[PDB]
């Protein structure tokens, strides 16, 4: 009765939501990208080579600096390191061994850690006390933490492994506001340049926008075939990237609501694990899983270069905001600075 | 069986306040895209060659 | 967009035959082995047979090898049942379960309470 | 203005010593430590023996064996879409896999021959190995006595299978429960060396809901699963 | 001149190169840091410099005839093959100890062995070196002198003697091994209704055991009278052996041989 209904109510949706998609797709931009010369071989060293941690590295944020970067591994060891000459400044214990998941807060004061222990733990990098104390801890969720980035000191927003996302106050430790959209477990979120709004990815091979003041989803991407890993936004922030294990990279905009330009080879048969960009907008960097890492060229589909210093997975990868970096994380307990 | 029914409103009211917007052009967007990578390509050291003297990395 | 309508499906005697077929649209074929899962009214998800990428491997359960054979026709992007010597106690809503990786062997979460690569379902239905 | 920077990167230098010297402190404490995962099904009855022996997203055990120390970790209020956070378990040295042998979702041993089969055929867990245990088989010889939810009406391949050599005697053994569960161990060792060649191996234990010897038995394991891991680098098996 | 020494050289430039390269491979990279890696690395810098004694020495002997830069390189080269043969033993004693101090094998008890093991056997090694250049040498006894020259009887008696015990107790804890090798091997075939390890303990063990074994033996029953031939036709498979070492141990590893492909 009222199951059919609104199934065939549903299907007439999408199928105008379809229609509208189609009608607003004059052309695409292969045919307007080639004009610009490509930017050609792009090759770049292992500069710096940070060692010291134990387990699998999957996570590493930097700083608002550019010369401070956190990473956290799977042994309980979070370390600040020193980019610029290869110091350690802090070696935060954890309460718990696996996390999946390090911040760093744009004043630079606190670093926010979070795991399978379903708690996300923000601890305090000022005062003068000893050492580095934990200042609040955050669990009002069922399932695993994947991806927490820092709006500003006051709150964090966090990605949550039982299809939600969630906004946290920092001083009561409640959240403010939650998203349950998905139907897939989120793992990477990303912050919009103006901290206002952000995307989330899930393994329901599609991605949703959100804002942080109203709530709600704005728009519902769907154009990919497996389960979403990684999503980072342009620097201008009107378009975004999302790779999935289906070892291929799309990239959508936000006006139109269509992807915009997918990025494959033949060859490549393995799935992306971590994506960022640079500065300009024009190198995007996708931490790919056949135990190394590429360069796309984002305007037109074609590979400018690539990055292999590692014996293992490269499990996440960052670019500072300054763009003198690239910083990658790897399953071999190896941190490794290309420039 | 009211979650089947209750999954299925939930969705087609997401739909109806997903489908009310206004969508510009792809071609006005992936202009929009190339002019900010043309205007930023000057500052992005990650690009261009970058001199060992400036260069913090060495 | 990605998506797996299945038909067929009916109320048919016990013993008899129904061709189960299955359709899919959006993602490539070649790869993505996919499963067969039915869910009996007032029991949990069950798995029933699976087939490989290219079409090699063909494996079923313990009560349903040597009545039921599955195929998939990759050409025509489509994958379907053939029910024979078909039991009462087979009654079920029958999904097309899809893996979520690209040419894995291992594959996850096919009979988990909630999914995302899974259809909508068709009800058979058999009784006297 | 030398003198700032200079006393800046020397009390840098100094920190970095001693992180450098809690670090390799507490490298010695990861090494010597062995990381179990436990999965599932009788987990809890197991649990409670290695406690009796010795909503939080992961509960916290530990054990001190021969001057051992193991980690294991069984998993709670997580979801059953269980393909991407298993990831996180690769560097385990033996992953345990608890399986109700009775409830034959209406097959549960199905469900847990294609959990075995997903564990095994990952790309990530290669290197890592599993520990199998056929719990709750006392049930198990009841049900067989019984004969009226026989294994046979749920598993064609019963009526040709045939008792194995290696027969583990103990007195008053029905002959069909023992047929019956070394068939329920062939079902996983058909998985097992299907595809495992050299990089990882089961084993597949029985235990009762009252055994004791668990703890010795996951010793043993470890100590095997290390031996074979370290002679397949000295090329020697 | 005498072509066997100038195929001793050719052959000592060969082992440089290629243990200066199992070197390179092991200090470059640094993930390879496991104790394993580094008495493979131990092994492959005392042959090293087995190699560079036997270019010196070849290359000086033929340059300078004079005695005391000759029994300083001789003295350089008894210290560098024993300390090539010692550092097999080391590899021998991690090897039994990682598989029978296994789950405990990474403790600071058991890992301070293998390090204070390689500190004695490369201090003996000098030291054993270093004996015949104190004075312990074949000249003014000159009747009384050894088959290699200028290196006296009872030091070389001593080198052989402690050759055979290290040759005895890396068989005792080869048998140790392939105890639990044979008791795997058969569990694995038990498993389903191998010739690997017997042809690896052949190709690591039989190489040890046909090569420094002629030399021991040549030093034990011979005597100085006799004609050189015979000397550098047995001195020639410990240049074999030190050849093989590598490719026996470093190059077969999925690690080295990864580092190895990455540098190509």
């Amino acid at each position: 009765s009222e199951l059919d209904q609104l199934r065939q109510e549903a299907e007439q949706l999408k199928n105008q939501i379809r229609d509208a998609r189609k009608a607003c797709a004059d052309a695409t931009l292969s045919q307007i990208t080639n004009n610009i010369d490509p930017v050609g071989r792009i090759q770049m060293r292992t500069r710096r080579t940070l060692r010291g941690h134990l387990a699998k590295i999957y996570a590493m944020h930097w700083g608002t600096d550019s010369r401070l970067l956190v990473s956290a591994s799977q042994d309980g060891k979070l370390i600040i390191w020193d980019s610029y000459t290869t110091n350690k400044v802090h070696a935060i214990p954890l309460r718990s061994s696996w996390v999946m998941t390090c911040a760093y807060a744009p004043s630079g004061n606190y670093v926010a850690c979070g795991g399978l222990d379903n708690i996300c733990s923000i601890y305090n990098l000022k005062t003068r006390e000893g050492n580095v104390r934990v200042s609040r801890e955050l669990a009002g969720h069922t399932g695993y933490l994947s991806c927490c980035r820092f709006l500003d000191d006051n709150q964090i927003v966090t990605s949550s492994g039982d299809t939600t996302c969630a906004l946290w106050d920092i001083e009561t430790g409640q959240q403010t506001t939650t998203f349950t959209g998905h139907t897939g477990d989120v793992m990477s979120l990303s912050l919009a340049p103006d901290t206002r709004l952000f995307v989330s990815g899930a393994c329901d091979a599609s991605a949703k926008l959100w804002d942080v003041r109203e709530g709600m989803c704005r728009q519902t991407f769907t154009g990919h075939e497996s389960d979403i890993n990684a999503i980072c936004f342009f620097p201008n922030g009107n378009a975004f990237a999302t790779g999935s294990d289906d070892a291929t990279c799309r990239l959508f905009d936000l006006r139109a609501d269509q992807e915009l330009m997918t990025y494959s080879h033949d060859n490549i048969i393995c799935g992306i694990t971590s994506v960022s960009f640079s500065k300009s907008g024009r190198l995007l960097l996708a931490g790919y899983d056949d135990f190394n890492c590429n360069v796309w060229d984002a305007l037109k589909a074609d590979r400018a270069g690539v990055l292999a210093g590692h014996d293992n997975r490269v499990s996440c990868l960052g670019v500072t905001d300054d763009g003198m970096a690239v910083a990658t994380g790897s399953w071999d307990s190896f941190l490794k600075i290309w420039n | 069986n009211t979650a089947s029914i209750a999954q299925a409103r939930k969705l087609v009211e997401q739909l109806k306040m997903e489908a009310n917007i206004d969508r510009i052009k792809v071609s006005k967007a992936a202009a929009d895209l190339m002019a900010y990578c043309e205007a930023h390509a000057k500052e992005d050291p990650l690009l261009t060659p970058v001199p060992a003297s400036e260069n913090p990395f060495r | 967009q990605v998506q797996l309508q299945e038909s067929g499906g009916g109320l048919v005697q016990p013993g008899g035959s129904l061709r189960l077929s299955c359709a899919a649209s959006g993602f490539t074929f070649s790869n993505y082995k996919m499963n067969w899962v039915r869910q009996a009214p007032g029991k949990g998800l069950e798995w029933v047979s699976d087939i490989s990428q290219s079409g090699a491997s063909i494996s079923y359960t313990g009560s349903v090898k040597g009545r039921f054979t599955i195929s998939r026709d990759n050409a025509k992007n489509t994958l379907y049942l053939q029910m024979n010597s078909l039991k009462p106690e087979d009654t079920a809503v029958y999904y097309c379960a899809r893996c979520p990786a690209p040419f894995t062997r291992d594959c996850f979460d096919v009979t988990s309470t909630t999914y995302a690569y899974r259809g909508q379902g068709t009800q058979v239905t058999v009784s006297s | 203005k030398t003198e700032d920077q200079r006393n800046e990167e020397k009390a840098q230098r100094e920190a970095n010593k001693k992180i450098e010297k809690q670090l390799q402190k507490d490298k010695q404490v990861y090494r010597a430590t062995h990381r179990l995962l436990l999965l599932g099904s009788g987990k809890n009855t197991i649990v409670k023996q290695m406690r009796i022996l010795h909503t939080s997203g992961i509960f916290e055990t530990k054990f001190q064996v021969d001057k051992v120390n193991f980690h294991m970790f069984d998993v709670g209020a997580q979801r059953d879409e269980r393909r991407k956070w298993i990831q996180c378990f690769n560097d385990v040295t033996a992953i345990i896999f608890v399986v109700a042998s009775s409830s034959y979702q209406t097959n549960r041993l199905q469900a847990a021959l294609k959990l075995f089969d997903s564990i095994w055929n990952n790309k990530w867990l290669r290197d890592t190995s599993v520990i199998l245990f056929l719990n709750k088989q006392d049930l198990l010889a009841e049900k067989v006595l019984a004969g009226k939810s026989k294994i046979e009406d749920y598993f064609p391949e019963f009526a040709r299978y045939t008792t194995p050599e290696d027969a583990t005697p103990e007195p008053g053994e029905d002959p069909r429960v023992t047929r019956a569960k070394y068939f329920i161990r062939d079902e996983f060792l058909r998985i097992s060396t299907a595809s495992g060649d050299g990089r990882h191996y089961c084993y597949p234990h029985f235990t009762c809901a009252v055994d004791t010897e668990n703890i010795r038995r996951v010793f043993n394991d470890c100590r095997d699963i290390i031996q074979r891991m370290h002679l397949r680098q000295y090329e020697l098996l | 001149v005498n072509p066997w020494d100038v195929l001793l050289c050719v052959s000592g430039t060969v082992i440089a190169g290629e243990n200066a390269l199992v070197v390179a491979l092991i200090a470059s990279t640094p993930a390879l840091r496991t104790p394993m890696f580094v008495l493979v690395g131990s092994l492959a810098t005392a042959d090293l410099l087995a190699g560079c004694g036997l270019i010196l020495h070849f290359v000086f002997q033929y340059l300078v005839p004079s005695e005391t830069v000759s029994l300083l390189t001789v003295g350089f080269l008894v210290a560098s093959f024993a300390a090539s043969v010692s550092s097999l033993l080391a590899i021998t004693v991690d090897r039994y100890l990682s598989l029978y101090n296994a789950l405990t094998y990474y403790s600071r008890r058991t890992l301070l062995g293998v390090h204070l093991l390689l500190a004695a056997t490369w201090t003996v090694s000098l030291g054993l070196g270093l004996l015949p250049v104190l004075g312990w040498n074949c000249l003014a006894e000159r009747a009384a002198c050894s088959v290699v020259r200028p290196l006296a009887r009872s030091h070389v008696a001593l080198l052989s003697a402690a050759f055979f015990m290290v040759f005895g107790i890396m068989l005792h804890l080869y048998v140790r091994i392939c105890q639990v090798v044979w008791r795997h091997a058969h569990q694995i075939a038990l498993q389903q209704h191998t010739r690997k390890g017997v042809g690896t303990l052949a190709v690591v063990l039989g190489t040890f055991g046909a090569s420094w074994l002629p030399f021991a033996i040549y030093c034990v029953v011979g005597s100085h009278e006799d004609p050189a031939v015979y000397t550098y036709a047995t001195l020639l498979p410990a240049t074999y052996n030190s050849m093989i070492n590598p490719i026996i141990y470093a190059f077969r590893n999925q690690e080295i041989q990864r580092a190895l492909w990455l540098l190509l």
